[PDB]
């Protein structure tokens, strides 16, 4: 029951890894092994906010927020906006699924309250601007991996990966 | 054997279908099925041909014996085809329906211990298993065919293509009994692949049709004529007509492009005839084109005209039924949206869409107007006064205000006609549409009657000048 | 339109009234004349906690809570215990479509947090034990629609169907 | 009996006001009942000439304009440019009908004549630009119906509701 | 289309290409594009000669010479040794057919003459040791089709078929 975090991959600037450092453990469920991403997790409900990147929950089911989730802690400076869930690894959505995690986990998610100030025209959009892709990459894959863009030259199959699976839902406010 | 022409054309939006009925499949695609066109251009020879017998002996003759009489063209259980077809579809490729990997594992977790039904819809490049029990979650596939935006767009704003979805999409899964994963994510992978083949449409389909002939054909009776009035039945083929589904309603509706020949001595006016459509320029010009080529089937050049032959049958009007061509009821306005009026013409052919509640304004005479000319119509004979009142129209003979009057249809009883016009799901609709333009840009749409048998008489420009408000606001 | 309250109705006494001065007006969501409980709004990643249902947020697709809409009061005048966000009527997963809606309604829902150290568990349960019907039908369907519902005996539609309403899982902790 | 005024609906600038006497009541030709207009009104071979609009007869069946019919006079100084026909409106054709109209109508179309010098070759343009679209909808019908952007929920979607209906043919000459 | 000439695959590349400029236009008969070699000629009755080869003509059936064919001007008005023949492209033999052709091809196949005092006695000759399938893939593949061949998987398919999807007969004399 160690602890994790949603650390999604959208196409906004407001990604410096936007809650705090890599594990301290050795765990990661989001692996890189077979050919690119696996294990990624596609809540549904939410959105980027284009900007200071929680998620705003919607009463949709057809909108949806993916990316990588990483272990660690919620940055020991907002714990107001945070769920700090438990799931029983059984209650969760995967895409990618690996070898079985039959073990619980105390998620956190970026979550900044609905707040209806406006009416949420939820749009979509996916992982696109080759030059972003690389800055994401950089700023968390380099990051909070050091696997990518300097020991694995597959990297030019694992960054259309990226542009596969990774399809978020924002509200473009 | 030697080629006798060669007919470059081109679909709108064709339906085509296949073993899957879809226009592809794990295994191959064929956009234009030859088979098709063969059974098309026959079925285009059995109207024309009773159309050419409704004007000069007012007679009408059964398929089974006029395929029979041209069965030294077309072929039968006693001799080979005469012509074969041979369709060259553009791009040549093979191009199987693939599909790469589909991550739906949840929706399997879904549906345990439980009888629901799975149902697909396409929201905004993404789709969603729309559990009824009130789960839409979403599914990320992978594949090929490349659905671009326009065919969700097309296929979601389009009435009739929607409404022939409801096949397509959704299915019941049982599981309060013993279940399985290993069999639920077969079941609903390829509930996923019948799905997205539905979505490989174009616009656009370009193709030839070469035919040939086998110069083997002795000239029994009027072989040389027989066959040069086939091809007369093809071009009206080709302009009334389309190739694949729903054809009735728009789709398939094919143009010609540029037309060949090989044979001079047979194909002369039918080449000619052909020829002015390649540059078609004003609607009420092609108006006249479409009076143009039918005329000269009828009693100007009669291509021998021998009726006179103990091969034929007439019909009996209370036990038959067939279709032919009212030169009559024919309209050609001007469109600039394909998409607009192929998704329009469902206002005109449903029974509250907003064409026909302005035109034929009641229930019963609107109804009953479709009942006998949009095909077979759903109509459930267990409210109350409307199967009479509906009857009342359709009857042989009693109080008509408007002339629908079917040959046998008696009230108090029912007839041959009386359950085929209102219970045989599988009945064409006299009411038909088709989009028509090549190398000018200037899209025509048509409009057209077809004339049945079954019908006592039909007050001509009355049920006209309904088709001519029905072709002003369909588009 | 504006402020509504999602009723989710599990078996329990919970918070069965629970609701305070309504809109005054008749917009109301879900009118039951004749014709079977129609446009009943249930949502999905939610959980009713089989006891003091707060509705916590799940993050389980497969996981949803059913229930009902009408524009009652946000716990006499409270918002601690909601979401506050706004809908656009058409990224309503709505049951039972029946056309109508407004453009923009201030959905209001009980809410709650992540209840550490426990993993959620949410458990499928249906509606059972039906002497809740008359507890229900009495007080969220005649006390909220008590001008349609009493003045009809067309209410063996309703009775059949209130089991064949609301399904939901459950934490059941 | 009644009397109508011909108001189609082009792009031009030939639209402005050039109206006497409203209705007299407040009866139009036409209605609103679901969101967009209806019983809009059709004649058949005549263009827009896309200046000084009024509109000239053609002898093409594939020549289209349409619009509402307002009632009241042209201020019966331009006494000659309508035609001030007399029918009971079943030889009228009329799209979206909702009323029967049994009695006889005066209505008053912008008329013209040719005065060919040259060739005259309609052609044919709808509308688009939204820009247009909310820009006809307040010089042409914040004063049809006096009910516009003051309770209403349906103006915005009529501008789609226009779009698709109202098709001109125009000489572009 | 206009002008095209068809050119043989000899082992001996005397005449490896001697042949000028493309269409002036911008269509091919033959193309590698994604899954094979496309369009083949064969043409039936014609010897090579493999000596300034440019098939010799004979009149048994047996003999063939496959061989793309494309739309070059034959060798910059070369008036020697050409056949200048144009057809309405149905009595044209193509192995592997892919798509329609055009109406009529003004072609210019290498037409030597066929000599006296020297009785033909042709013998077959086929491709192997892929070392001479190369000296003919840059020559006339990657030559007349060089645009593409340097971007997809389409190089050793293109010598699997050569090795055996264009034989012919030779003079050998």
């Amino acid at each position: 029951s160690t602890q994790r975090e949603y650390v999604f991959i959208p196409i906004t600037n407001s990604i410096t890894i936007d809650v705090k450092i890599t594990i301290g453990g050795s765990d990661h469920i989001t692996n890189i092994d077979e050919r690119g991403i696996h294990n990624v997790l596609v809540i549904t409900g939410y959105a980027v906010d284009e900007k200071n990147g929680r998620l705003v929950p919607t009463l949709d089911p057809c909108d949806y927020v993916k990316g990588i989730l990483v272990a660690g802690t919620p940055q020991q400076a907002q714990s107001n906006d945070f769920l700090t869930l438990k799931l029983p690894a059984n209650k969760l959505y995967l895409i990618r699924k690996k070898g079985n995690i039959s073990d619980d986990l105390k998620i956190y998610i970026p979550y900044s309250s609905p707040d209806a100030r406006n009416s949420m025209k939820t749009k979509p959009v996916s992982i696109s601007d080759d030059t972003i892709v690389n800055n994401i990459i950089k700023e968390v894959f380099d990051k909070i991996y050091n696997i990518t863009q300097k020991e694995k030259v597959k990297i030019e199959k694992v960054k259309e990966d990226i542009k596969e699976l990774f399809s978020y839902y924002a509200l473009e406010q | 054997e030697e080629l006798l022409m060669s007919l470059k054309l081109k679909a709108l939006y064709p339906l085509t279908g296949g073993y899957n009925r879809h226009s592809i499949n794990p295994f191959y695609e064929e956009l234009v099925r030859p088979t098709e066109i063969k059974g098309l251009w026959r079925w285009w020879n059995r109207v024309l041909f009773n159309t050419l017998a409704y004007s000069t002996k007012g007679k009408l003759y059964t398929y089974e014996s006029i395929d029979r009489l041209f069965e030294d063209v077309f072929g039968s259980e006693n001799k080979k085809s005469a012509v074969r077809l041979e369709v060259i579809t553009d791009e040549g490729n093979d191009n199987r329906f693939e599909l790469s990997y589909v991550e739906l594992d949840k929706v399997i977790d879904c549906l345990r211990n439980y009888k629901r039904k799975v149902s697909l819809d396409f929201i905004d490049n993404t789709l969603i298993a729309e559990i009824e029990g009130s789960t839409k979650i979403p599914i990320s596939f992978k594949s090929n065919l490349d659905i671009d935006k326009i065919i969700k767009d097309l296929v979601h704003n389009n009435k009739l293509l929607s409404f022939e979805l409801l096949g397509f999409k959704s299915v019941e899964i049982d599981a309060t009994k013993i279940s399985d994963k290993k069999i639920l994510k077969e079941i609903l992978r390829d509930l996923i692949t019948n799905y997205l083949e539905y979505f490989n449409i174009k616009q656009e389909v370009t193709f030839t049709l070469n035919i040939y002939l086998d110069k083997s054909r002795e000239h029994k009776q009027n072989f040389e004529d027989k066959l040069k009035f086939a091809l007369y039945s093809l071009l009206v083929f080709i302009l009334l007509g389309g190739i694949g589904r729903k054809t009735s309603r728009g789709f398939g509706s094919l143009s010609i492009i540029d037309v060949k020949c090989y044979d001079n001595s047979i194909c002369k006016k039918i080449e000619d005839l052909a020829k002015n459509f390649l540059k078609i320029s004003s609607g009420n010009e092609l108006k006249s084109k479409i009076e143009s080529i039918l005329d000269c089937i009828k009693n100007s050049c009669i291509d021998t005209l021998y009726i006179e032959n103990n091969i034929l049958s007439e019909i009996d009007p209370k036990k038959n039924v067939v279709y032919f061509i009212n030169s009559d009821l024919f309209e050609v306005k001007r469109i600039n949206d394909k998409e607009k009026v192929l998704a329009n013409i469902y206002k005109a052919v449903s029974s509250e869409g907003c064409c026909i509640k302005s035109i034929i304004t009641d229930k019963y005479v609107r109804k009953s107007f479709l009942i006998a000319f949009g095909g077979y119509r759903k109509v459930e004979k267990d409210k109350g006064l409307d199967i009479g009142f509906i009857k009342n129209y359709l009857c042989e003979t009693c109080e008509t205000v408007s002339s629908f009057n079917i040959v046998d249809f008696l009230l108090s009883e029912g007839s041959f006609m009386s359950d085929y016009i209102l219970q045989y799901e599988h009945r064409n609709s006299l009411l038909r549409f088709k989009l028509i333009s090549d190398n000018s840009n200037n899209s025509y749409l048509i409009g057209y009657i077809l004339h049945s048998s079954y019908f006592k008489k039909i007050d001509i420009k009355y049920v006209r000048c309904i088709l001519e408000k029905l072709t002003y606001c369909v588009i």
